[PDB]
């Protein structure tokens, strides 16, 4: 099957431009059409436009001003640039087949003058307080960073089954904050290492934390 | 462009019963080659949209068969003859005979499935953040339905207040369960000066409240 | 499955 998946920063100043890339492995993008559509902050969708087998464009007039959609065959990728962005342009951004049938997984690109931060990233400690039975819960909590998102997994992907990780909060610092939290057996406390693993792109950061009981 | 309007934008549903969205746009979709270019996406939580229905009525490959799709054009239905677990997320309308491609506010598909209590666990700040001056104090609520569930902090047996934040998840895909963090928030000076603090959490699935505590030692 | 005018 077809896999897609952007890339491009996170934060964006108002005014500036917006840069993203979309990564097609599995066919060429000599072949299809190559869409960008974006979902702004619980708002639908909003079609952006395409490029061609040919490099013919095509681009929602809502934004063709200040869009432009491009391709890189050599690297099979096509790329989105959106000018002069207000925080109007704050959205996920897709990229996705033709027909939508094959999608990304979309990257958030948050318009603001604010500066990122990373995350500090503190262990939630599993206790006899935090044991129900058979089932302990451990997590990290992932403060103080700016914008979304940050991606936490654990074990670099091994645990994958009984991981929460909370939406986001903003604190009325300006800054976000969540936890991560993975049910486990109380049997393998002791003896399993557990391990989260924060990604925050925004930033460039990537925190590992060992959580021990 | 052509507007897409869908209705109603939030759908609780009992699991096993029917579900209907409708969409309507702004202009006939129906194109001088016979085709009509009405189409609806899934969005499963903290996924990307999928195909569900294309050209009004025919079922996108995957998608089970207690969907169905209806209209002519300008008024169009979804239909879900029994909704199951899987069906959470979000419903989008879309156009495709007009350009630009035009989508629908989208509708807000919650499960409404059996009640059941959180079990719920309390994690005491690390060491390390108290060195940067604040205390987070996180009382975790798992796998409980309905969302709704009060979670209040004692420090000592004083009731706390205004100093909290909650995040709940979106319910689960599988479980159509949800989870929930509660999150007390003080100066390391002030959590140093109280020994017990204490998660209380009242749910419909519980009899009684459960509370669950630590003692800073 | 062609579900889009194209052009």
């Amino acid at each position: 099957q077809v896999q897609l998946q952007e890339s491009g920063p996170g934060l964006v100043k108002p005014s500036q431009t917006l840069s993203l890339t979309c990564t097609v492995s599995g066919d060429s993008i000599t072949s299809g059409y190559w869409n960008w559509i974006r979902q702004p902050p619980g708002k639908g969708l909003e079609y952006i436009g395409y490029i061609r087998y040919s490099g013919r464009t095509y681009y929602n007039p809502s934004l063709k001003s200040r869009v432009t959609i491009s391709r890189d065959t050599s690297k099979n990728q096509f790329s989105l640039k959106l000018s002069s962005v207000t925080a109007a342009d704050t959205a996920v951004y897709y990229c996705a087949s033709v027909y939508f049938t094959y999608w990304g997984q979309g990257t958030l690109v948050t318009v603001s003058s604010a500066s990122t931060k990373g995350p500090s990233v503190f262990p939630l400690a599993p206790s006899s307080k935090s044991t129900s039975g058979g089932t302990a819960a451990l997590g990290c909590l992932v403060k103080d960073y700016f914008p979304e998102p940050v991606t936490v997994s654990w074990n670099s992907g091994a645990l994958t089954s009984g991981v929460h990780t909370f939406p986001a909060v903003l604190q009325s610092s300006g800054l976000y904050s969540l936890s991560s939290v993975v049910t486990v057996p109380s049997s393998s406390l002791g003896t399993e290492t557990y391990i989260c693993n924060v990604n925050h792109k925004p930033s460039n950061t990537k925190v590992d934390k060992k959580v021990e009981a | 462009d052509v507007v897409m309007t869908q209705t109603p934008l939030s759908l609780p549903v009992t699991l096993g019963q029917p579900a209907s969205i409708s969409c309507k746009s702004s202009q006939s979709l129906l194109d001088s080659d016979g085709k009509t270019y009405l189409n609806w996406f899934q969005q499963r939580p903290g996924q990307s949209p999928k195909r569900l229905i294309s050209l009004v009525s025919k079922l996108d490959s995957g998608v089970p068969d207690r969907f169905s799709g209806s209209g002519s054009g300008t008024d169009f239905t979804l239909k879900i003859s029994r909704v199951e677990a899987e069906d959470v997320g979000v419903y989008y309308c879309w156009q495709g005979s007009h350009f630009p491609y035009t989508f629908g506010q989208g509708t807000k598909l919650e499960i409404k499935r059996t009640v059941a209590a959180p079990s719920v666990f309390i994690f005491p700040p690390s060491d390390e953040q108290l060195k940067s001056g604040t205390a987070s104090v996180v009382c975790l609520l798992n796998n409980f339905y309905p969302r709704e569930a009060k979670v209040q902090w004692k420090v000592d047996n004083a009731l706390q207040s205004g100093n909290s934040q909650e995040s709940v998840t979106e319910q689960d895909s599988k479980d159509s369960t949800y989870s929930l963090s509660s999150t007390l928030t003080l100066s390391k000076a002030d959590y140093e000066k109280h020994k017990v603090y204490a998660c209380e959490v009242t749910h419909q699935g519980l009899s009684s409240p459960v509370t669950k505590s630590f003692n800073r030692g | 499955i062609i579900n889009k005018k194209l052009d």
